[PDB]
């Protein structure tokens, strides 16, 4: 089924790869060459991370294995294991979930360019998608290789990575002082006043007090002026809450790239710099 | 080499190729020093010919 | 002509693309003879 | 700033996070600055001992004269090589006590002989000679005294933190946990031991001075938290490293030194010992390990000093 | 190549816009307008003006008070040292009462000027509350901020004034100041036994987290369709055009379906809205109802269980 | 005494409780636009089967325009539309090929809704968007330059005409559309900001959604100094049809 | 070289190019020095020709 | 094609090389310079 | 740049001699610092 204004959009062409080859809808869905691509990745994903629940970390038969929601974990390789494949039940099954997630993650935006040049839109979605796409592979590629062994990766398991942030973290004493950290965490808190800010307005002038008519370019100015004395401006509060949540993914990139690869002591006695300035 | 090879230049834009090879070659030559520096050959911090901070 | 160089001029430029990078590599094979001779490698 | 690659080693189980990442630059200049003072020449062990030889010899009994000179030789390389003997000696008169540094230095022997028997729990085989701490300088350099802080005016109280403080690594946390931690014996658990809420009145301040007590001890050893904990659950011992039981009688060691071998002392230390509260210099962790998981990399000095084990 | 719509290349100009008029019984606006040549790049040029009736001036007047309070105290604790202050800027803070004194007003040397930021910072904030409230009203328009803001306030209050009185010791409260909320940031996870394991944690990190996406989702995708005017997002709404309507097939064709122009500022709204209201709810029940998160999550069988590889012996046990 | 149930327990089932309502509020009034669904199955039904999903549609609600201008209902019957273009291949899901010369189709991305014939107002009831001509209170801002007189390129380079006057936003003061003379006919076209870039030293705009001699064929303005939102929306999908329709490489594939 | 590599100004832009290459330079001078001050080649704190603090 | 005359483009690479073999020039002077002083191979 | 012929040639007068001149301060600070304090 289509929306009752879709098909005067559904148009031939394009992709970038496949073109009439695989250039069809599924449903809802586009597909092309980069759906098919990305469906292998996915399912083949997917089903090994239920396989990798089947067999738990030592075997099916151990008290180990589970299917319990929060507690399945497929863990990557020992450090020892180096940038090496690893046997499958020793981590080589992570590795590959690895390579299927990331070639699952960057067709998902080729499919999303595709969709962009069909429909003559700009194409800053995919340029923000690959904005999650890189902090991924900060984690499990460019860091991980920086420090010489996919071993560095986080686990795929619901609370098992929470325990890596954890111990990865703490590794660092107090790493609430890591300054790109500071900086990220500002965006991304900055970012949802800013969503709150603008879903709210969007929703005050179209949904008005009973009796009043929908609302104006005129009172959404007005309204900011009148608590915090400025108005953005109703294209700018769109580029502002892009800005804001794609440098929280960019400075958050950062902030794990540089503990380990470039910086190894407690991130508190990063600032004895500042401190240590010949002004005080 | 083929004789035609020039016919490069009528397919394949000339300033692209140039600026292309440009920043490959700089980001690969601050690539190999950083590789060589991180191994053995280091010649930065090897004490040869001698050590200046055992100097006082 | 898909660049639009004319046959002359795609002639011109591969000339001077081949002599400059030649010239180029041949700094990089000198470079590669003084390391080897300092700190041969292999 | 530093530059990759860094020094890794795996802690934990894999994908749980517990690994240790170190600069290696740094690691070599360290190990060149922690090397240990080779061992002197094995003495005679034979003839008369030192206990019937000597006017007033109280702690090296039962060395031969060839081992107690032997011992005395290695002291004052290890403590005081810039003077010499009599750093510890009425000239003219070995025999005598009156000066403040054979005082000392007699209870330095028995603080010593004591970590060696006593305390393997904590220095194992390994051990501590006088080298361990002094380094070849008569005042230890990493000895600490109470610290009070920066100036508040007089009508409000000092809160002992939110100050940028080398003692807990930078932290703003509470910057004096030697004191009430490693001197005193103030309790360091807060973590509950039941899901619910109804019997632990521990609080979020004691966290902190806990916490502060932790970075220092991070940050005196050269280590991360996970070298000694999980922190899915800092509490428990069945996820802790083996390393978190050695830093428990460290501790218990550590209020042992303070409580009853340098306390005591301080009335015959002068007051150039001494910090604005009339404390003594005394002894954390940082004293001993340097900044060094094992003080000196675990290099093995004292098994070639029988004078510094009891009996 | 194409125009990105990031940066206003070339601005126009006009006299201020001084505002909607507003109903009797508001005060008039005061400040005369400026433009920013700067901000005209990102934004909107004009600067100003602002309405300032009772309640916001007793809002900024208790807020001025509650911040220089802090201060004060900041430069009192390196001894009224300008430099030392600058140092430290980061390490200092105004600390919380100590835990012997619980809910009493406490001395003036010792956490009385804590309890009075907190009071006067409070206030300050719940008539900031009423002002967002009054300036929709005098709009005509609907309370979707205000009711969004109660839920920030909602947290910020569970943080500092409703665990602290519940838990019966302002001790339990934050202290006011950069590293040291920090600090206590930490120090509230170690002494709850790891809020990893606070579900209500989850679900804020999912709403944080959602917020991004979703503000880079929408963001982006109003940005891609700006060529369309689709940034007049109350005239899509009211008349859907071209702008609403690849907007909606761009995300149909990516994952399956899609809102409309007015229902993804619900979607937003909601999922911010969630962020701080999961976070109170979390905070609220830590130290009343569980005392440790990973034993609670032990007990409900949420725990990841690892082969052992490293263990130590109980000292408190041999 | 112990329970296994506590209140942590019941609080975190208490709230899935209240997401899932909220999902399913939210998921209606997401279909409130394009719903029920154009299917093959209302098709063969007869009509009697509408393709709505799951929550169903809600009931509509009533937006009141200022000024007199009338009552939208959301969701609303709409009549369906012709599709200038002809299916690719019979199966279902196939995309369509536009009919004649696609920039002329009005069907891909040159496709749009037929908006109202009436501008958009400012809150003093003004038509909004209008050319510097007749809003003579606005100027450029100084350190920016005047575009009225700059050549305007199409994507292959060649000068499709010049700057005649810029329009702009009265509610928010910025431009939202430039004014080009022709040269090809002489005709006054609007060029929406956010397919312009500008060449500031060289005094030129470049428009890469199309060539040069499409210029000559930019919908038409009924009034030369105001627009309808139906015009708006027409004048910007014509230049969007050029970003897939405008040079044969468009069509892709690269490989 | 060859006789016709001016050329190469009709293809690149003159003065981004000198624009360019002043930003590179500037960028690469404190970036070396750095290198160089964090290695066994420091001069500055390597106590020669004497220490200064050690005077006092 | 960077608007540039052919004998401007023969001005400009002259003044060019002549700067570019004068910086090296002295790139080489300094590194004399510190190779006596502190020969780093 | 709009500047004419002669206007660089002009400029570039001053700006060499004004350029060499606070060179010429350079090189004295730093001989007064190498005989206060010599570095190397
Ligand atoms: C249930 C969905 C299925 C329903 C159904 O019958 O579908 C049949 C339907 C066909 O039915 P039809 O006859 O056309 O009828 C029209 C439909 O009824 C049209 O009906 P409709 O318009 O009602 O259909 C919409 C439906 C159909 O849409 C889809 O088909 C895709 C749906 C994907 C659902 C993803 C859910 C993700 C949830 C993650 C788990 C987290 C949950 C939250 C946890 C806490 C978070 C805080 O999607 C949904 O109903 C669910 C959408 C809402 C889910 C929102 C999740 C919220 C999570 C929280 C976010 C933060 C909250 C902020 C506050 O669709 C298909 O058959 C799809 C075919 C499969 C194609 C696969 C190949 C694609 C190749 C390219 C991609 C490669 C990868
Ligand atoms: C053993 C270590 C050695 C040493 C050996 C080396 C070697 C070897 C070399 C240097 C070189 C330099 N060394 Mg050293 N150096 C040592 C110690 C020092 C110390 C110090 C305090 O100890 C100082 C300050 C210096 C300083 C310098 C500079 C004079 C010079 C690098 C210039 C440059 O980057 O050109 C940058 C290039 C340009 C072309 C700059 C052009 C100028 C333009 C016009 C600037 C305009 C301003 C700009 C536009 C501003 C930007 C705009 C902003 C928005 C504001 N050295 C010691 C003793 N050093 C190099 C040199 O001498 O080069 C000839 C060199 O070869
Ligand atoms: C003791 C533990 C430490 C700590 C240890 C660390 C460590 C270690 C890390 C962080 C990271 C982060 N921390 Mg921290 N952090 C702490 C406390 C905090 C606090 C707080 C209130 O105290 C906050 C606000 C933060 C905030 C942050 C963010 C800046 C950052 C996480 C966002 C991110 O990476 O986005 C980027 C987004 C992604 C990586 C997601 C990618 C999504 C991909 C592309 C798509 C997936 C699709 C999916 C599979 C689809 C499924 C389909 C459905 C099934 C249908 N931390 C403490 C003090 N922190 C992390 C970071 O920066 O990572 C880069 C990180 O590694
Ligand atoms: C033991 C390891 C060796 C060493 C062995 C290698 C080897 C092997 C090579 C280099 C090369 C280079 N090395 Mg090295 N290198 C060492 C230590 C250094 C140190 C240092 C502080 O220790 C510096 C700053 C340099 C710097 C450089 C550059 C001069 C050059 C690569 C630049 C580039 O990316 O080209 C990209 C730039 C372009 C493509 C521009 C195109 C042409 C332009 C117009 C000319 C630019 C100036 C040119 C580089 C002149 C210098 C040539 C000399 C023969 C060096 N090396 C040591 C001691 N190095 C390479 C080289 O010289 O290539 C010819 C090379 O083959
Ligand atoms: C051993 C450590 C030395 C020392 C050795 C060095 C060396 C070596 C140099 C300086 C230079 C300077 N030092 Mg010092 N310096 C020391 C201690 C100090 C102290 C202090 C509180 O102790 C002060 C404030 C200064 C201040 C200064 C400035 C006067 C000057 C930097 C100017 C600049 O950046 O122009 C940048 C601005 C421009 C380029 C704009 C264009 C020119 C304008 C008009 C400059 C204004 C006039 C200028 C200030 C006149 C002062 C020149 C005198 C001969 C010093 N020094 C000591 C005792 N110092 C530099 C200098 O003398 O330059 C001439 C320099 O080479
Ligand atoms: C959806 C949850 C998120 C959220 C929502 C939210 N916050 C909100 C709102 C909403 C919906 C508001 O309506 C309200 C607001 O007005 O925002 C614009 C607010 C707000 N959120 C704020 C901040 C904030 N929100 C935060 C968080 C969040 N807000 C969430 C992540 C954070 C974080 C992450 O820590 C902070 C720091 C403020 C910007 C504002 C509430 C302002 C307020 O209460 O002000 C009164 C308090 C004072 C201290 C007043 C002081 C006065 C100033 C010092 C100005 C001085 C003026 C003086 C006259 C100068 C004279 C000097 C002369 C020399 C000229
Ligand atoms: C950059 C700013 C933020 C951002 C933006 C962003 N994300 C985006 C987009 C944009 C602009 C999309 O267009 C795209 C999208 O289509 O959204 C609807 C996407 C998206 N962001 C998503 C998720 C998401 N984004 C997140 C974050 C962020 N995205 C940022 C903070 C996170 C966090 C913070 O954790 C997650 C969970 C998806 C909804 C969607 C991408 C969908 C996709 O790629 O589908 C293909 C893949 C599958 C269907 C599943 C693949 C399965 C794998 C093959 C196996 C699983 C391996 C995985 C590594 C295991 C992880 C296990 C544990 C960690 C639990
Ligand atoms: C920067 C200050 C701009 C400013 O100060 O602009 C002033 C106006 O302020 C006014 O309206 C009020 C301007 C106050 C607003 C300043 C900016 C507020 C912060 C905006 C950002 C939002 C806050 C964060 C939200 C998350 C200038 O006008 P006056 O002071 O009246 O004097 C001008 C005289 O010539 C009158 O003849
Ligand atoms: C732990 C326990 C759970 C915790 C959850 C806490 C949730 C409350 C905290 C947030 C406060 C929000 C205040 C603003 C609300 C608001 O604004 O709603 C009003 C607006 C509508 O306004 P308008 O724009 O249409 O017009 C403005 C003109 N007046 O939006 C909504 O109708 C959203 C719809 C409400 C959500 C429905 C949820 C139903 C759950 C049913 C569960 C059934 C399970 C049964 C099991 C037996
Ligand atoms: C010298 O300085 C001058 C004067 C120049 C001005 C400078 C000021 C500066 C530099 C200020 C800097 C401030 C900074 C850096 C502040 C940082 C603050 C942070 C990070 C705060 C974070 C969190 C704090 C929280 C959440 C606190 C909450 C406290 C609450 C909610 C307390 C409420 C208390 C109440 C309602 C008390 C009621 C009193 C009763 C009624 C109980 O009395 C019996
Ligand atoms: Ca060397
Ligand atoms: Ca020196
Ligand atoms: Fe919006
Ligand atoms: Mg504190």
């Amino acid at each position: 089924a289509m929306l009752s204004f879709e098909k005067k959009y559904r148009v031939r062409g394009g992709t970038l790869i496949g073109g009439d080859l695989f250039d069809f809808w599924v449903g809802p869905f586009y597909v092309g060459f980069f759906g098919v691509v990305g469906f292998c990745f996915t399912l083949l994903g997917v089903l090994l991370i239920v396989w990798g629940a089947t067999i738990g970390p030592t075997g099916p038969t151990s008290d180990l294995q589970t299917y319990n929601l929060w507690r399945i974990s497929i863990a990557p390789p020992d450090l020892s294991y180096g940038l090496r494949m690893a046997p499958l039940t020793e981590g080589g099954l992570w590795q590959i979930i690895t390579i299927c997630a990331a070639g699952a993650f960057i067709s998902w935006a080729l499919r999303e360019v595709e969709i962009c040049r069909k429909l003559g839109i700009g194409f800053h979605v995919p340029f923000a998608f690959s904005f999650a796409i890189g902090a991924y592979l900060v984690l499990v590629f460019v860091r991980p290789l920086l420090m010489g062994a996919w071993g560095h990766g986080f686990p795929y398991g619901i609370l098992s990575h929470l325990d890596w942030v954890s111990n990865v973290g703490y590794q660092f004493l107090h790493f609430h002082y890591n300054p790109a950290h500071m900086l990220a965490i500002s965006f991304f808190f900055t970012n949802c006043l800013a969503l709150s800010m603008h879903g709210s307005l969007i929703l005050s002038v179209t949904n008005p007090q009973k009796g009043e008519p929908v609302k104006t370019s005129e009172h959404e100015n007005t309204f900011f002026r009148d608590i915090v004395g400025y108005s953005i401006g109703a294209l700018a509060i769109h580029r502002l809450g892009l800005f804001l949540a794609l440098s929280a993914a960019f400075w958050s990139a950062v902030c794990i790239l540089i503990s380990g690869p470039f910086w190894t002591r407690g991130w508190p006695e990063w600032w004895n710099w500042w401190l240590e300035l010949p002004l005080w | 080499m083929n004789a035609n090879l020039y016919k490069i230049w009528l397919i394949l834009d000339p300033r692209r190729v140039l600026v292309s090879i440009v920043a490959f070659q700089i980001v690969l030559g601050l690539l190999i020093h950083m590789i060589v520096l991180s191994t053995d050959l280091n010649w930065l911090d090897d004490n040869i010919p001698v050590s200046y901070q055992a100097l006082g | 002509s898909l660049t639009g160089l004319t046959d002359d001029e795609a002639k011109e430029f591969h000339a001077i693309f081949m002599q400059s990078m030649y010239a180029w590599f041949g700094l990089v094979v000198i470079a590669h003879l003084l390391a080897w001779l300092y700190r041969p490698w292999l | 700033c530093e530059g990759p690659p860094p020094g890794t080693e795996q802690i934990g189980y894999r994908g749980v996070g517990m690994e240790n990442y170190y600069n290696k630059r740094q690691r070599a200049l360290s190990i060149q600055a922690n090397q240990p003072v080779e061992s002197l020449p094995a003495a005679d062990s034979t003839g008369p001992k030192a206990s019937e030889v000597y006017q007033n010899v109280q702690v090296l009994k039962d060395l031969s004269v060839g081992e107690f000179t032997r011992t005395m030789v290695a002291v004052t390389t290890w403590v005081s090589p810039k003077e010499g003997c009599n750093y510890c000696h009425v000239p003219g008169n070995w025999a005598s006590d009156d000066i403040y540094t054979k005082v000392v230095s007699r209870r330095m022997f028995e603080l010593v002989r004591a970590a060696n028997s006593d305390w393997k729990a904590h220095v194992a085989e390994t051990g501590v000679t006088c080298y361990t701490c002094h380094r070849g300088n008569p005042v230890p350099k990493y000895a600490w005294v109470t610290d009070p802080g920066p100036k508040y005016p007089s009508g409000l109280k000092p809160t002992g933190q939110n100050y940028g403080s080398k003692t807990v690594a930078y932290a703003s946390l509470p910057f004096d946990p030697l004191t009430p931690f490693l001197d005193q014996a103030n309790e360091i658990r807060i973590t509950g031991n039941a899901a619910l809420a109804g019997s632990n009145p521990a609080s979020l301040k004691q966290a902190e001075w806990t916490f502060g007590l932790m970075m220092n001890i991070s940050d005196s050893l050269g280590v991360g938290c996970t070298f000694c904990h999980n922190t899915r659950a800092f509490n428990d011992w069945t996820q802790s490293t083996p390393k978190r039981t050695t830093a428990w009688y460290a501790i218990r060691h550590v209020r042992d030194i303070n409580q009853n071998y340098i306390w005591p002392l301080n009335d015959v230390l002068p007051a150039s010992r001494k910090g604005p509260y009339g404390d003594p210099l005394r002894v954390s962790c940082m004293t001993c390990h340097q900044a060094v998981n094992k003080p000196l990399y675990g290099a093995q000095m004292a098994k070639d000093y029988p004078g510094l084990y009891k009996t | 190549p194409e125009y990105q719509n990031i940066f206003t290349a070339v601005q126009v100009r006009a006299p201020a816009y001084p505002g909607v008029p507003l109903p009797k019984g508001n005060l008039p606006r005061i400040g005369r307008p400026i433009f920013s040549y700067w901000l005209g790049k990102i934004g909107d040029a004009q600067i100003g003006p602002i309405y300032l009736g009772l309640t916001g001036t007793l809002s900024i007047f208790f807020g001025l008070v509650a911040i220089s309070i802090i201060g004060f105290n900041m430069l009192a604790s390196v001894h009224w040292d300008v430099f030392q202050f600058l140092k430290h800027f980061f390490w200092l803070g105004l600390e919380p009462p100590p835990p012997q004194y619980g809910l009493r007003i406490p001395p003036l040397s010792e956490g009385g000027w804590w309890l009075m930021a907190g009071l006067f910072l409070t206030l300050s904030i719940l008539l900031w509350w009423v002002r967002t409230y009054k300036r929709a009203e005098a709009l005509g328009m609907s309370q979707h901020l205000s009711w969004a803001f109660a839920a920030a306030i909602f947290f910020y209050l569970v943080l500092g004034f409703i665990r602290p009185v519940m838990m019966g010791s302002w001790a339990k409260a934050v202290p006011f100041g950069i590293f040291p909320h920090l600090d206590w940031t930490a120090a509230f996870s170690i002494r709850y036994g790891n809020l990893y394991y606070n579900p209500f944690h989850m679900l804020s990190i999912a709403f944080l987290y959602g917020s991004a996406l979703l503000f880079a989702m929408h963001g982006a995708t109003i940005l891609s369709v700006s060529r369309f005017g689709g940034d007049r997002e109350i005239d899509q709404i009211t008349h859907r055009g071209t702008a609403a309507e690849r907007a909606a097939l761009f995300w149909r064709w990516t994952m399956g379906f899609n809102v409309t122009m007015e229902s993804i500022h619900r979607w937003a709204w909601w999922c911010a809205v969630l962020t701080v209201i999961t976070a109170g709810i979390g905070i609220l029940l830590s130290g009343t109802v569980v005392d440790n998160w990973y034993l609670w999550a032990v007990k409900h069988g949420m725990a990841p269980a690892y082969p052992e590889v490293v263990t130590a012996v109980n000292p408190y046990e041999t | 005494i112990t329970h296994y149930i506590d209140a942590a327990q019941i609080t975190i089932w208490a709230f899935w409780l209240f997401f899932f309502g909220l999902i399913i509020y939210l998921r209606r009034e997401d279909k409130r636009e394009g719903y029920p669904l154009d299917s093959d199955r209302t098709e063969r039904s007869g009509g009697r089967v509408k393709v709505v999903g799951f929550p169903d549609l809600p009931d509509p609600k009533t937006f009141v325009l200022p000024h007199n201008g009338g009552t939208v209902v959301a969701p609303r019957v709409e009549a369906p539309v012709a599709v200038n273009a002809t299916p690719f291949s019979p199966a279902p899901g196939s995309p369509l090929v536009p009919n004649g010369d696609p920039m002329l189709s009005g069907f891909g991305p040159a496709a749009s809704p037929d908006r109202p014939k009436h501008c958009d107002l400012t809150f003093e009831g003004l038509p909004k968007i209008v050319p510097m001509r007749v809003a003579k209170e606005f100027s450029i801002a100084e350190g920016d330059p005047d575009p009225r007189g700059m050549t305007v390129v199409g994507l292959d380079g060649e000068v499709a005409g010049t700057v005649s006057d810029v329009w702009v936003d009265r509610s928010e003061p910025q431009i939202r559309y430039l004014e080009v003379e022709v040269a090809a006919n002489k005709k006054k076209v609007l060029l929406p900001i956010g397919f312009s870039r500008f060449d500031k030293k060289a005094r030129k705009v470049k428009v890469d959604a199309i060539k040069a001699a499409h210029f000559a064929n930019v919908p038409t303005l009924s009034n030369p100094d105001q627009v309808t939102l139906y015009e708006e929306d027409k004048v910007c999908a014509y230049y969007a049809g050029g970003k897939l329709y405008a040079t044969a490489e468009r069509a892709g594939p690269l490989l």
